[PDB]
């Protein structure tokens, strides 16, 4: 099950990148967790697509935060 | 270089009094591992009067310096130096000292000495 | 409840200056000064718990290999100054003196589950 | 955490008011009493900590007698 | 229990799970073009093992684009590995799917008249 | 067992002197000449042997003095005569009992041999006799495995022993002037079967000169 | 092709029994030093190509083809080293079971001296040192007189046999260390250090003794060398199997009726050997519990296997065992195997040099385990724990002494598990039950 | 003058004739060790850096196996992980329970390395127990507790090779091997408090404090 399911999550996210190539830079999965790697001027359209599509309707912000790595030129990453 | 010492909320004295130091941590001479010798440590040189002093009741090591236990880890020297002069600090980059490559053979442990032996291995 | 430094039978301090209870404490209450005598054995010149900042996790009991510090089940020790609340070595050896038989009983009854 | 292996209903109200949040709480008392009874009856025998000792502590029985468990104890705590 | 601390046959590395940890499958903009054009280790589209690496390396250098990779993609590619086999977008996937009962009769925890239902 | 740390009480000092006997000094020069003129340190093994011949044991004085002779630091002699069984660094008596206890001696009764010996004396297998005459030592395989129970006085292996016949040889050595010829109690010459010679039953050799390869 | 029972005209050693005399002149009558000039005046290539045809394996215990071994001596640029190079005779044989270092060299030393010369010619070897076990003082008094006879006859020395070739033989006596029987511990002992082994990829043929190229041969594989050069090589190859060729002296000791040292063919049946020259086992063929081919460093063959087994390298390697030195130690049915292997473990604890941590720590560990298992102070699990500790020691050592310490334990666990179980059930009846590590309850 | 080979799938180029542990250090592959040091001679005592090498029957010691071309080196073979657990387990059987009182608490090489490769459990529970090997005086600068020694020869390799004080040594065979002078004599060299940061365990440490 779980091997099949993580292989399914990979394919879903490949679809999400192919549907919006202008905004999504990357995606990474690590153990049934999906991270979408997005530019800062690219926040609002991707979040409308995540709220609004019927395949992709997330509807509910849980928690957001930043994390600093001072060793990068763009310091904070907002998740 | 944008001067970010006025936006980070740090006081002025932390930018115009104290010197800071870039260094890579050296390999420990005690144990033979090398894991902590890849990241670049940003650490503050101590101040004269406010480092540490003994308490009178028990003997607690009370301090007045507040950056005494802060360190940072960076990936590269360039990221560390861009962060150091972006916050407006006075650094000192300490360059690392590696080991020299020298070819070793186990067959070095015995060769035919033609003159004086001048040495006796033990193994 | 309040701390105590135990002793051996035939009278011996049992804290071997091994420094584990200081390294584990999630609030940094322990402060130990360690010195070695001519005999080769190890003890503590200065043992110290700040009880304004001890938080009662019992990790210090769990870490000491020789079972030298424990948690006596006393709670009725409320004081009137903070300088009374800084426990040095002498106060905790006195607490290990007074609470001993109930302490040993509790550790012996606890000892299968540890 | 073996909430999978234990039978459990969930209460969900109709109106969004404050009475229904009260009413769902009143139901969750009963659901949790049900879980406590099933956990008492379906309790097995086993180890309670994880099997290895590079992430949690050795028992103080054999922390002493073994050399390696002494080593592991000291490194998990320092 | 005893099978964890037997004295005969316990190498630590067989019961070892901290080191056999998965890695984050990070995917660039460019390695997805590689997935669309080179193919896959399941379905490769590459012969000529010497000229394979040469066809790989321009994509690895930034030869073709991703919108170009989508325009050059066949309908079999798009309905096999981008979309589902029926031409549908994939559903946001869930690990253990949860199908709901509604308990209604005397086994309910509130009778009719109270607004709380007791789903399962 | 091996015990390696040296105690410095009495009769084992760097201060007590030692010199070669002139016959021993001539033999020492002869043995140093066997090796290349560089590696004269290689003559550390059979020369503390010479020290074991002149003095009854290998003192610290003989090892210091052979270290002085061969241009060596003394620890390089110290390691060599510590690593070896046969340099007995403790004083013994005159006759060194070397009774073999390895399984080919054991499957044919070296237990009874050792029991007869240490019932005749009263000492332990690391103990010497208070008369300073005999010194027990249980020892491993001396190479006489077919002569299935055996032992060794200082250089001469004595073999094929019976526990009744052994205590005879023990009092023979105790009385002074009675050694055996070197072999056992005359049951065979060196290694033949005990019934007799099954094979090589020819009075004369056959030469290899008629049996040649020709090229 | 019934292997065994060769003729009196076949035996390479004739002086095994004190009949023909070990004298120089008596060795002339035996056939020694007969055509030495012609063999030395012929090149090394012909001697090495002759010893390759016979299939002379190594008689030290390793079992290596000696022609290949002597061909590592000459890389095609062997000349430009331009110093002294030589050969080492491993006349140390202190192995439990064997008696053959004494039986070459208190019986016929002149075959050894000419074997040294006739092999060092093939090795382009300027000298030779012979390493005698220092227990043998009597033998060291014999061999030096034989070498002085060969010096006085002018056969060896500055001008060996009028061939323009110099060759020096010296005697080195090793004061009692069985780890020095290993070839590189032998090298370090002849160098004058403590006799510990060194590691493999500085091969002794490449850089060996005194930093000069030198290899190490057993006293037998060099004492057979002059006769096999005088006889035909294809005559030597007519015995044993195809790969296992020729003869070998056999020391049969232990609890036989008549312990003896014979010399016979390889690839022979064990039972025929024991009937022909021991007179049978003391109590009949019913009275075997096990047999050990070779020294102590070989696993035990049990009763049903040792009926139809051949005495070469192949038919013992196939039953997971070694030919060793072909010492044959049988074990009484009325006597303990656990005693016979506890003694081997204590032997290896006394005789380990102590260099690498698994061998030095391990035979101490195995001796504690066997002293526990002999009284029976164990649980049923701990003997396969001991098997795991054998695999812990086995493949991870400098020399093969840790390899040698692995093997008898493996023979015990594979062949005598119910005997150990029986002793442990006896201990469980006599006194109380026992925890792990021998602790009681 | 250089040699290309493969370690752990990485390819690496090192000067000819070097040791394999230097190629593993160059490629970034972490290989455990106890008796190897960058400034000392090579010995194969400690038996830790055993490594899987194609065209080799046994795992070879990577500190003294010289570099040859076309070399395929694997370090994550299950035989290698078994080998490291085995050797560590052998090391830890009469090493004494001294970590509460040892000097090298958080700096012990043997202790950090019994986590990354060591076995979880220890079977040494024999009655007759540990070896003792009671210690000996050296000088007023080097505290000596030889029970904790693991016989890595590194102290005596140093005092022979570079310090030039050949007094140290290894006297014994098998279990009764000791390290050090056994005259009870004083280790003098002008750089002598240097053997204590060299010993990987806490056998030779600071005496003055
Ligand atoms: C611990 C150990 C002890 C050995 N003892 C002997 C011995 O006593 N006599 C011998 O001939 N070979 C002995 N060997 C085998 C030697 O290494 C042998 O000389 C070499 O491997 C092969 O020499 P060869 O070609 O003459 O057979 C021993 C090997 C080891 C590992
Ligand atoms: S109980 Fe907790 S906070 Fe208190 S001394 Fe112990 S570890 Fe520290
Ligand atoms: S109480 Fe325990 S941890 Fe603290 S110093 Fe004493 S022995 Fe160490
Ligand atoms: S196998 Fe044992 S005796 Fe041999 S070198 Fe290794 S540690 Fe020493
Ligand atoms: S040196 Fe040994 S005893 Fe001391 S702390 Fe380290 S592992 Fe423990
Ligand atoms: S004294 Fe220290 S450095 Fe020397 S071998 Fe022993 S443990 Fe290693
Ligand atoms: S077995 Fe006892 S001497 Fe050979
Ligand atoms: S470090 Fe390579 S084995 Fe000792």
């Amino acid at each position: 099950r779980y091997l099949q399911h993580v292989s399914d999550l990979h394919q879903y996210a490949k679809y999400i990148m192919a549907a919006l190539p202008k905004y999504i830079q990357g995606f990474s999965v690590w153990k049934d967790e999906l991270t979408l790697h997005v530019a800062p001027s690219a926040v609002i359209p991707v979040t409308t697509f995540l709220r609004d599509n019927t395949s992709t309707q997330y509807k509910s912000i849980i928690d957001i935060t930043a994390v600093d790595y001072p060793s990068r030129e763009n310091r904070f990453e907002v998740v | 270089v944008p001067a970010h010492e006025i936006v980070s909320g740090a006081p002025a004295e932390l930018s115009r009094n104290r010197v800071v130091r870039i260094y890579q941590q050296a390999k420990p001479a005690t144990q033979s591992g090398e894991y902590g010798t890849f990241a670049w440590r940003l650490d503050w040189d101590i101040v004269d009067v406010a480092n540490r002093w003994e308490n009178d009741l028990i003997g607690w090591q009370s301090s007045g310096d507040y950056m005494q236990a802060t360190q940072m880890k960076f990936t590269s020297k360039e990221s560390a130096i861009k962060f150091a002069n972006k916050q407006g600090w006075d650094f000192y980059i300490q360059e690392p000292h590696h080991r020299k490559f020298r070819v070793k053979q186990y067959a070095n442990n015995f060769v035919h000495s033609y003159g004086k032996l001048k040495h006796i291995r033990t193994k | 409840g309040e701390h105590a430094l135990r002793r051996y039978p035939s009278g011996e301090e049992r804290c071997i200056a091994c420094k584990l209870c200081e390294a584990i404490c999630p609030a940094l209450a322990i402060t130990i000064d360690a010195e070695e005598r001519i005999d080769g054995s190890r003890r503590t010149t200065k043992y110290d718990i700040d009880m304004t900042k001890c938080i009662y996790c019992g990790y210090c009991q769990e870490s000491c290999p020789v079972d030298a510090i424990v948690e006596t089940p006393n709670v009725e020790y409320a004081t009137e100054t903070r300088e009374e609340l800084l426990y040095n070595k002498e106060k905790l050896l006195a607490n290990g003196d007074k609470w001993e038989l109930e302490l040993q009983y509790a550790l012996d009854a606890d000892a299968p589950y540890r | 955490d073996a909430y999978d292996k234990v039978d459990f209903d969930v209460p969900v109200g109709m109106n969004g008011d404050c009475y229904d949040r009260y009413l769902i709480r009143m139901a969750e008392f009963r659901q949790s009493l049900r879980i406590i009874e099933q956990c008492c009856n379906d309790m097995p025998a086993g180890a309670v900590k994880v099997e290895d000792f590079k992430i949690n502590s050795p028992p103080r029985n054999l922390m002493k007698e073994d050399m390696e468990a002494l080593i592991h104890h000291f490194l998990l705590y320092t | 229990s005893y099978p964890t601390n037997d004295i005969a046959e316990n190498p630590y590395w067989k019961r070892d799970h901290r080191r056999a940890y998965p890695q984050t499958a990070f995917f660039d903009q460019k390695t997805v073009t590689g997935l669309l054009e080179l193919g896959s280790e399941a379905t490769p589209r590459i012969a000529d093992g010497e000229a394979g690496t040469k066809a790989l390396a321009n994509i690895a250098n930034g030869g073709v684009s991703f919108t170009q990779a989508l325009g050059k993609s066949s309908k079999d590619v798009i309905y096999g590995e981008v979309l589902t086999v029926n031409g549908l977008p994939p559903v946001a996937p869930t690990l253990a799917p949860k199908q709901w009962k509604i308990i209604e009769g005397e086994a309910a925890i509130y009778p009719k008249g109270y607004p709380c239902r007791t789903f399962h | 067992h091996i015990v390696s740390v040296h105690r410095n009480t009495e009769n084992n000092n760097p201060s007590i002197p030692f010199e070669f006997s002139p016959e021993n000094m001539k033999r020492a020069e002869e043995v140093i000449a066997k090796y290349p003129p560089q590696y004269k340190k290689a003559a550390v093994m059979p020369l503390l042997d010479i020290g074991q011949r002149q003095l009854g044991y290998t003192s610290i004085s003989v090892m210091n003095y052979v270290a002085k002779l061969l241009e060596m630091p003394p620890m390089r002699v110290y390691e060599v005569a510590t690593f070896y069984t046969m340099y007995n660094r403790t004083p013994m008596g005159r006759y060194h009992l070397q009774i073999c206890t390895t399984t080919p001696c054991q499957l044919c009764g070296s237990d009874g041999i050792m029991e007869a010996v240490q019932n005749t004396l009263n000492i332990k297998p690391g103990e010497t006799t208070k008369d300073n005459l005999f010194t027990l030592s249980e020892v491993e395989c001396l190479g006489a495995c077919v002569n299935a129970p055996m032992m060794a006085i200082n250089d001469d292996y004595y073999e094929d022993l019976t526990p009744e016949g052994t205590v005879k040889l023990l009092e023979d050595c105790k009385a002074g002037k009675m050694p055996t010829p070197g072999p056992e109690n005359h049951v065979r010459r060196d290694c033949e079967p005990a019934s007799g010679q099954k094979v090589l039953l020819s009075k004369e050799p056959h030469n290899v000169a008629d049996f040649l390869q020709e090229g | 092709r019934q292997y065994g029972g060769l003729k009196d005209q076949d035996r390479i050693f004739q002086n095994l029994y004190d009949n023909y005399g070990w004298d120089l002149a008596s060795a002339r009558k035996q056939g020694d030093w007969y055509k030495t000039k012609e063999l030395i005046l012929k090149g090394d290539t012909w001697i090495i190509d002759e010893i390759k045809k016979s299939g002379l394996r190594g008689r030290g215990g390793a079992g290596f083809p000696s022609g290949l071994k002597w061909s590592f001596m000459n890389p095609p640029g062997w000349e430009k080293n331009e110093g002294p190079r030589y050969l080492v005779v491993n006349a140390d044989e202190g192995e439990p079971g064997t008696c053959k270092d004494r039986e070459i060299m208190r019986k016929d030393p002149h075959k050894l001296v000419e074997g040294c010369l006739l092999a060092g010619r093939a090795m382009n070897a300027t000298a030779a040192y012979i390493y005698i076990r220092g227990e043998f003082y009597n033998e060291a008094a014999v061999l030096q007189t034989a070498i002085n006879e060969a010096y006085a006859a002018g056969l060896i020395g500055k001008d060996a046999c009028g061939s323009g070739y110099d060759f020096d033989v010296y005697i080195h006596r090793g004061m009692g260390a069985y780890v020095c029987g290993e070839e590189t511990s032998l090298i370090e002992s002849l160098e004058g250090k403590a006799g510990k082994p060194r590691l493999k990829p500085p091969f002794p043929a490449g850089v060996g003794l005194f930093g000069r190229p030198s290899t190490v041969t057993n006293v037998e594989t060099v004492a057979v060398a002059p006769t096999i050069l005088r006889r035909g090589g294809d005559w030597f190859a007519s015995f044993g199997r195809e790969r296992n060729s020729g003869t070998k002296l056999f020391c049969i000791s232990g609890n036989v009726n008549e312990p003896c040292t014979v010399e016979e063919e390889m690839s022979i049946p064990l039972r025929e050997l024991l009937e022909k020259h021991c007179g049978g086992i003391k109590g009949g063929w019913d009275n075997l519990l096990g047999v050990i081919p070779g020294g102590c460093s070989v696993p035990i063959l049990p009763k049903n296997i040792c009926e139809d087994v051949l005495m070469d390298f192949d038919a013992l390697k196939d039953v997971q065992s070694g030919l060793g030195t072909a010492a044959v130690i049988v074990i009484n049915k009325q006597q303990d195997v656990i005693r016979a292997i506890q003694r081997f473990a204590a032997f290896y604890k006394h005789e380990s040099c102590g260099q690498c941590t698994p061998c030095r720590e391990g035979t101490t560990w195995l001796l504690k385990a066997m002293d526990r298992f002999r009284t029976g102070q164990a649980k049923e699990r701990e003997i396969d724990m001991l098997y795991e500790l054998t695999k812990d020691i086995e493949g991870h050592t400098i020399c093969a002494l840790g390899d040698a310490a692995a093997w008898p334990i493996q023979g015990l666990i594979r062949n005598f598990r119910p005997e150990m179980e029986t002793r442990m059930k006896k201990f469980h009846d006599e006194v109380g039950a026992v925890s792990v590590g021998g602790w009681m309850k | 003058a250089e040699i290309e080979l493969t370690i752990d799938g990485h390819k690496v180029s090192i000067e000819a004739g070097s040791a394999l542990i230097q190629a593993c250090e160059k490629a970034g592959v972490t290989v455990p060790r106890y008796c190897y040091h960058d400034k000392l001679a090579i010995a194969g005592n400690c038996r830790m850096c055993l490594v899987d090498v194609e065209r080799a029957p046994k795992p070879v010691a990577s500190c003294a196996y010289p570099v040859a071309p076309g070399m395929v080196v694997r370090t994550d073979t299950e035989r290698v992980k078994q080998a490291r657990e085995n050797v560590m387990e052998m090391m830890l059987q009469n090493h004494p329970l001294d970590c509460p009182v040892c000097d090298q608490g958080g700096e012990c090489d043997l202790q950090d390395q019994s986590m990354r490769y060591g076995r979880d459990r220890g079977r040494f529970t024999e009655i007759t127990g540990k070896r003792s090997t009671e210690d000996k005086n050296i000088g007023p600068l080097v505290k000596t507790s030889m029970n904790r020694c693991i016989h890595c020869t590194r102290c005596v390799r140093f005092a022979n090779d570079i310090a030039g004080a050949p007094e140290l040594g290894s006297s014994g065979r098998g279990n009764d091997m000791q390290i050090g002078t056994y005259l009870e004599k004083n280790l003098n060299t002008e750089l002598s408090g240097n053997v204590i940061d060299l010993c990987p365990v806490g056998a030779l440490t600071n005496k003055p404090y």
